[PDB]
């Protein structure tokens, strides 16, 4: 009877933390025509209609966003992703010629003086010994003045040929799910007061993800998950400086933002079935791009910011926002895509506040490049092409990242400012709640039983 | 609604005894019944399950027959525990509907 | 191996709101719908159906005789769900019992428990 | 069509539960064990690992002579210096996860001696049967 | 060297016979199983997606505790709701395409009952022989 | 499980032509060779071999006694064979045979079968 | 701490050992037999060919009736034209490679010979048990 021997049990219900290589999915929606986009849904499994998730019962798990291979590997992924659709896209090497540029002088309000300027220069048509001379428009923030005569460059001419984008191809996000290969599992932490990181009682496996929809953005989240109970604060290191701050609104807010010129694509032969499309001229006014939000919701969420704020910095505290100290535009300014075109907008007038311990609408004014070097990578640049018409597109801001500026001792006050510039955090922001776990099925247990001899 | 009727409504027997109990539906619902047992006290407890799949753990004495409007539960042998009341049940489109009851007395 | 029990007044008077609460169990099984369902037996006559709730879904079935006078709700967190039956009569003087029925591969379980008496009168 | 749903013995949800009532559900986990240029040759290389995973899992178990067999006796001693505990706290009070953590240590000693075991008992088989 | 060639069992070419007729070629199909940067990769997708195929078959055998075993009985009762028939015409008049046709829509079910058998078996074997 | 039948004429008179005609079948093996042979025996002496066909292909091989007087040939869609055999002597009254030879891996098999009579009279 | 090592039962080096000797370390190399973009595919392909290669002996061994097994007796009677000698001077004195050099040209009719045998015995052992 006290005697015992050991037994193999096979399939069994352990695990433990691993990292491997997931695959993408998704919905079958996007099948229905829509074949061409920068995500490619082609290449995607068809997700499963029903999706299943196991509540683990009497199970607490230890989480961590920041050491998560998730976020890194869907990174590297959607870069890789971006650069394959892009491979066979045209290759805009010939426009990198001497520019004869103007300033537009076409009803143009004051705050758009110099912004756009009208450029006239030679290109090889689709005959080699033939040269044509064509105008465009390009934006200021894309030319660069070269030393009576003024003469500029493409900004990027001294740095790398840039591939302009194919038009068929859409840059809308879509949602799109990972899923776990064989033999490895994933985990959801279901606790709604969940901070990120340490153990979660509520556990859940799934084997595909919740639709994440790749958003680009800076100092905001777009189109994010909304957290159950409240605006919630998520950090490395609170205490730490130097680690940015995630915040996730409880509400969205509602962001119209807009390009109100009504631009002209123009169609360039460059050679044998190359096509380049420059803005034309402009039909009518022409005013700033911008971007409105509703002062009384962004009010509303800055307090409560400021709540869950001063339940980590102490209640006496007080609480100051403050601009993007500087640097480069991409990292100073919000910037995101909008209907195909690239905004960079100054949010000076969102983050301009100070809060003690006791109809109108917020207008920030937004800039348009057409030349685009994004995961701060250096030598792979994209044109943008223009896109006729008005632009107009309702966001939902979600979230935010914040740094706080290192305060000596203690001031009792704290200075937060937008930041960011690594899209890991903002990747960050939708996969903390989810875990990839592989699976252990043999196990060695102490049972009564001895084998035949 | 689905109207169930059991027959008899009441009967006595002897142990050992062979007893049979007839339901009729009001309309067709195909082979989608099935009959329960119960005794004062007692939650009812499933007998026969789809009336051709006997219960795991029912003694093997009670059988199942039938379909569409006429299912039979047939008891070859009585016993002191089976003295009890028996439902038919038909697990067909909602509402869900029971049969009126057949008490089983000792003679 | 789902146990269910059941609380409430055990004496209400007429006209009044009565409130039953069970309490919900999955047992073993992992991943399912599990029909959570009242009923009531009252004495002297055969067993009858009151409504039911799924697990996966807030939609609530109910006879059609107590359509206007029976709600069913459920809360996950405390895996509990309620049945509210207002303007009682001398009628629903009753045996409540809160039931679910597994539905594993072509076998069909059943498990209804003890119940509680509920008695209507002035 | 009366309120059935599947109620299906899933994945790991039961690994909360106790030993025994975990041995309930190894073999749907087993059977998930197999579930099914730049892209596909990676979710390709995905699939082939997971296939060597399992793959070597079934070496490992026919080695210790317990192949196509979820559970599946030894004659090797259970030696109280792993963790000496007792049978009743073990299979009812204790999960899988805790029991794998806590005898993480010394999991090649014991698959050493299941395949010296085994070993010895494939012989000593042969020439019995052989001397019949 | 009198006129003899080869004359093996080779192919489906028996699968029009009878049933136990048919079953002769079982291992030979069995074995035939496993016959052997633009188009290898598709090549050798395939060829992982046979194996997977292989694999998953014999996980499934193995589960029901046939593994191993081209033919092997089990414990489940063969209810009569499937297909009635009798035993003559069907081993000696239909072939297996016919009957796979007919008994295409409970495949399932025969999977999860032989599943759940088979566990039950084992549990009942682990506790018999521990009693002893 | 290959059983060979024989059919022709019971009587042929001398110098004319005698045609016969056999059942070829393959049994449970579905690819091989399957060596078609044409027999005979005469009373009262030992049996004799005629000629023999190959299943796959149309070459055939005679006794180099009767190789200007045997020919061999096959029809596939009745899977049948036939021997045709001029300028019959009395000498060629026989117990003709159709016989198939199995050769799975080291064993040769053999079946014959029953065989027919031929007489040569006037 | 004392001078000890490792000192395992390594790879194929008790090869130039007696057959019997040699019949000791079978495991290990079985269990090294599955050790683990123009140079991660052709790694890639080198394991998917390994792993076909693993799981076609498997697929070999089961369909002689020796699946989980290193070692299985079978009921094909050893004819003595392959090659007479006598069991003592094999299994004492000539190594696994001179045997294989020896015997690798009557191998595929011993292949054929068992995989007959165990079709028969297995059709004979279910006939036997459906009789009774
Ligand atoms: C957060 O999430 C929100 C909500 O989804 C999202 O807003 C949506 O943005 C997308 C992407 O810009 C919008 O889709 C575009 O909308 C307009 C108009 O089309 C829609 O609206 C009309 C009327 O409502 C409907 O009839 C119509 O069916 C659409 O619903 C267009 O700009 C776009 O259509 C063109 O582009 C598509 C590219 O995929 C093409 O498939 C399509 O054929 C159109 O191209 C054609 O016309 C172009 C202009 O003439 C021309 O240049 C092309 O060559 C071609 O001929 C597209 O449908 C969507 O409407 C927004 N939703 C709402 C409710 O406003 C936010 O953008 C998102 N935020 C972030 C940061 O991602
Ligand atoms: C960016 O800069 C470019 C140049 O680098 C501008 O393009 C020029 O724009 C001007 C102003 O619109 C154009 O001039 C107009 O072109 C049209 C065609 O004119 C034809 O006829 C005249 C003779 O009648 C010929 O010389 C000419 O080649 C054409 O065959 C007409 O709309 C205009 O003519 C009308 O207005 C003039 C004004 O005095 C009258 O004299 C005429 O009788 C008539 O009523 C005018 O000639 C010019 O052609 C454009 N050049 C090119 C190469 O396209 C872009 O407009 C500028 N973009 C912005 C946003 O500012
Ligand atoms: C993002 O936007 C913010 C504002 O939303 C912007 O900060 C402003 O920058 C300007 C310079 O670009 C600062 O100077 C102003 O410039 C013009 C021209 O003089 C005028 O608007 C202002 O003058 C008025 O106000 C003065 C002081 O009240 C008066 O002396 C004067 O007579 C005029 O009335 C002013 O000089 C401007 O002060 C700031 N605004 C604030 C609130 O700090 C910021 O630069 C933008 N960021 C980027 C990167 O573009
Ligand atoms: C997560 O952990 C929970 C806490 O341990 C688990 O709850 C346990 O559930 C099992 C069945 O799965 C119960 O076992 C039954 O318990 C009683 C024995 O009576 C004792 O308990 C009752 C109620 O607690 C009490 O009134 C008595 O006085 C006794 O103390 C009987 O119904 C059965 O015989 C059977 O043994 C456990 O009692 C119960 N433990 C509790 C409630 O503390 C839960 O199952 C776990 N979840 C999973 C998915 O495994
Ligand atoms: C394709 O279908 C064919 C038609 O069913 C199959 O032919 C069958 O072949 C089997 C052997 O493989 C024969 O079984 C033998 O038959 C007789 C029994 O005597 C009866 O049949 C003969 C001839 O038809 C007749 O003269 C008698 O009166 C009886 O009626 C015996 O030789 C043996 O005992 C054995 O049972 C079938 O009889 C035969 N069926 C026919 C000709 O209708 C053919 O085999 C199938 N092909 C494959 C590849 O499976
Ligand atoms: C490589 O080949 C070598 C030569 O055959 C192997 O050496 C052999 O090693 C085995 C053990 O592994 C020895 O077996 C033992 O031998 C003696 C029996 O007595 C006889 O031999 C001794 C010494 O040679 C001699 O003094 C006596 O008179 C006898 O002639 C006993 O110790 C044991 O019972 C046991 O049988 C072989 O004798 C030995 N053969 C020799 C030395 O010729 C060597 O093992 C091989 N290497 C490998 C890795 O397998
Ligand atoms: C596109 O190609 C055309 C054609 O070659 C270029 O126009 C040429 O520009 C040069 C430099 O300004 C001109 O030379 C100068 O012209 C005048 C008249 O002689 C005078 O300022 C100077 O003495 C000098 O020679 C040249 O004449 C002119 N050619 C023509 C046919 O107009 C043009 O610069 C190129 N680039 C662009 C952006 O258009
Ligand atoms: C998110 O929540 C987790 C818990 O769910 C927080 O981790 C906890 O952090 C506190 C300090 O903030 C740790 O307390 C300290 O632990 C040690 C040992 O006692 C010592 O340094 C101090 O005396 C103090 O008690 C606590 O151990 C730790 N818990 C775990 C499980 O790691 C985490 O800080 C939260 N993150 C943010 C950004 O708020
Ligand atoms: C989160 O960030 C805080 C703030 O930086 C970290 O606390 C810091 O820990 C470092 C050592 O890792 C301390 O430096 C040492 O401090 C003392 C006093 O100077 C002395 O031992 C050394 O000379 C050295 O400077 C630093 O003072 C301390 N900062 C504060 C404000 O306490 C904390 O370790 C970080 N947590 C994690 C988990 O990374
Ligand atoms: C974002 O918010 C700004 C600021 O409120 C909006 O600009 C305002 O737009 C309205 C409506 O178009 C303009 O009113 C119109 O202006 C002219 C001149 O009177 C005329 O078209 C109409 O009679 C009417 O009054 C208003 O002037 C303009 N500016 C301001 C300072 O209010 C902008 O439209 C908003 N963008 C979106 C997409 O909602
Ligand atoms: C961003 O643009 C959206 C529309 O794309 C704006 O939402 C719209 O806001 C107007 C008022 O400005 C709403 O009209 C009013 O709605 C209700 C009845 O629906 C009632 O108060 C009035 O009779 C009037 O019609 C309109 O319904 C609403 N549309 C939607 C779809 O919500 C939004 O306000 C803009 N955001 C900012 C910050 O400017
Ligand atoms: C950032 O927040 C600060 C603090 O609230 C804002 O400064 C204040 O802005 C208001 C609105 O422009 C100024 O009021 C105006 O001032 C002058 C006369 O002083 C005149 O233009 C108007 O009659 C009106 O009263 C206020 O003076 C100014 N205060 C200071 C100390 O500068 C600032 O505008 C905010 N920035 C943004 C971009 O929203
Ligand atoms: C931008 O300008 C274009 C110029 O073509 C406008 O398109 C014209 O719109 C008018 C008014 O509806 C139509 O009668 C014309 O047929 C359109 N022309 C073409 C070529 O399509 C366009 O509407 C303007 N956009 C805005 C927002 O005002
Ligand atoms: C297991 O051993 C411990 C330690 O001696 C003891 O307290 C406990 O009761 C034992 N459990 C049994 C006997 O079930
Ligand atoms: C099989 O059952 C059918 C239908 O009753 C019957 O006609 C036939 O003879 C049976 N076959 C047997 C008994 O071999
Ligand atoms: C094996 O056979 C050979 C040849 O007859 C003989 O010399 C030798 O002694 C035999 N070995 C034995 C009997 O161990």
């Amino acid at each position: 009877a006290e005697n015992l021997w050991v037994t193999v049990y096979y399939g069994v219900p352990v695990w433990k933390d691993a990292e491997t290589t997931l695959f993408c999915a998704s919905d079958a929606k996007a099948y229905e025509t829509e074949k061409h986009n920068v995500w490619a849904t082609h290449a995607c499994v068809p997700t499963d209609p029903n999706p299943q998730e196991i509540h683990l019962e009497n199970v607490t798990e230890e989480f961590n966003m920041w050491k998560n291979n998730m976020v890194e590997q869907m990174h590297t992924d959607i870069i890789s992703l971006w650069d394959q659709s892009l491979k066979p896209c045209v290759k805009l090497t010939p426009l990198c010629v001497t520019l004869q540029c103007t300033n537009v002088t076409n009803n143009i309000t004051d705050d758009m003086r110099g912004e756009l300027k009208n450029c006239s220069f030679n290109m090889t048509t689709e005959l080699r010994d033939k040269k044509q001379k064509v105008y465009s428009l390009f934006y200021r923030l894309d030319v660069v003045q070269i030393n009576s005569n003024k003469e500029y460059r493409l900004i990027n001419c001294n740095t790398s040929a840039c591939t302009q984008a194919c038009p068929k191809v859409s840059f809308e996000p879509i949602p799109i799910h990972y899923c776990a290969p064989a033999g490895f599992a994933i985990l959801k932490c279901k606790d709604k007061k969940f901070n990120g990181t340490g153990p979660c009682p509520s556990v859940s496996t799934v084997q595909c993800t919740h639709g994440i929809k790749p958003v680009v953005s800076t100092q905001l989240l777009l189109n994010g998950s909304l957290a159950e109970e409240e605006v919630m604060i998520r950090s490395e290191n609170i205490t730490n400086n130097a680690k940015n701050i995630l915040v996730q609104f409880n509400t969205p807010v509602q962001i119209n933002c807009t390009r109100p010129n009504n631009n002209t694509r123009k169609s360039i032969r460059i050679g044998p079935g190359q096509a380049f499309y420059a803005t034309g001229d402009i039909i009518g006014d022409i005013r700033q791009a911008h971007c409105n939000v509703s002062k009384a919701t962004w009010n509303e969420t800055l307090g409560k910011v400021v709540k869950q704020l001063r339940k980590h910095f102490g209640n006496n505290t007080i609480i100051r926002f403050a601009n993007s100290s500087g640097g480069d535009l991409e990292v100073t300014t919000h910037s995101f895509n909008c209907g195909g075109e690239f905004f960079y907008c100054n949010t000076s007038g969102l983050f301009n506040s100070t809060w003690i311990s006791n109809n109108d609408s917020i207008t920030l004014p937004c800039r348009i490049k057409q030349i685009i070097n994004m995961w701060q990578r250096i030598g792979q640049c994209m044109y943008a092409p223009p896109i006729q018409g008005v632009i107009r597109c309702v966001s939902n801001i979600t979230g935010l990242i914040l740094t706080r500026d290192g305060g000596s001792t203690n001031s009792t006050t704290e200075t937060f400012r937008p930041g960011g510039g690594d899209m890991r955090d903002n990747w960050r922001s939708e996969l903390y709640k989810y875990k990839v776990v592989k699976i252990e099925p043999l196990g060695v247990a102490p049972t009564r039983c001895k084998r035949r001899v | 609604d689905i109207q169930l009727t059991q027959s008899p409504s009441s009967l006595s027997a002897s142990v050992g005894d062979r007893v049979t109990i007839t339901c009729r539906a009001s309309q067709d619902i195909n082979t989608d019944l099935s009959w329960y047992y119960q005794k004062s006290g007692e939650a009812p407890k499933l007998l026969i399950y789809r009336a051709s799949n006997l219960q795991s753990g029912a003694p093997s004495r009670f059988s199942g027959t039938g379909s569409g409007t006429e299912f039979t539960l047939t008891i070859s042998s009585l016993q002191p525990e089976d003295f009890i009341t028996y439902y038919c049940q038909q697990r067909y489109s909602f509402p869900i509907t029971f049969g009126a009851g057949t008490k089983v007395d000792i003679k | 191996q789902v146990q269910l029990e059941e609380s409430g007044p055990g004496i209400v008077k007429p006209s009044e709101t009565l409130s039953l609460t069970c309490a919900a169990s999955r047992g073993p099984f992992s991943g399912g719908h599990f029909y959570w369902n009242w009923f009531r037996q009252p004495p002297g006559k055969g067993l009858e159906w009151i409504g039911g709730i799924y697990s996966d879904g807030d939609a609530a079935d109910y006879n059609p005789s107590l359509e206007s006078r029976v709600a069913i709700s459920r809360d996950r967190s405390a895996n509990r769900f309620s049945l509210k039956l207002i303007s009682v009569t001398a009628t629903d003087t009753a045996v409540y019992y809160c039931s679910s029925t597994y539905s594993w591969n072509n076998v069909w379980f059943d498990q209804w428990g003890q119940g509680v008496l509920v008695t209507v009168s002035s | 069509a009366v309120g059935i749903g599947a109620v299906f013995l899933g994945f790991l949800g039961a690994a909360g539960s106790t030993m025994g009532a975990a041995s309930m559900t190894l073999t749907v986990q087993a059977r998930n064990l197999l579930s099914g240029t730049v892209w596909g040759i990676k979710q390709l290389q995905a699939r082939v690992l997971a296939v060597e995973r399992y793959l070597r899992d079934q070496q490992l178990l026919g080695i210790w002579g317990c192949s196509g067999k979820l559970i599946c006796c030894t004659n090797v001693p259970w030696n109280s210096s792993w963790s000496n505990r007792n049978l009743s706290e073990i299979w009812d009070n204790m999960t899988w996860l805790q029991w794998d953590k806590e005898i993480s240590n010394y999991t090649q000693i014991i698959y050493g001696l299941l395949e010296e075991s085994q070993n010895q008992q494939e012989k000593n088989e042969q020439d019995l049967l052989a001397l019949d």
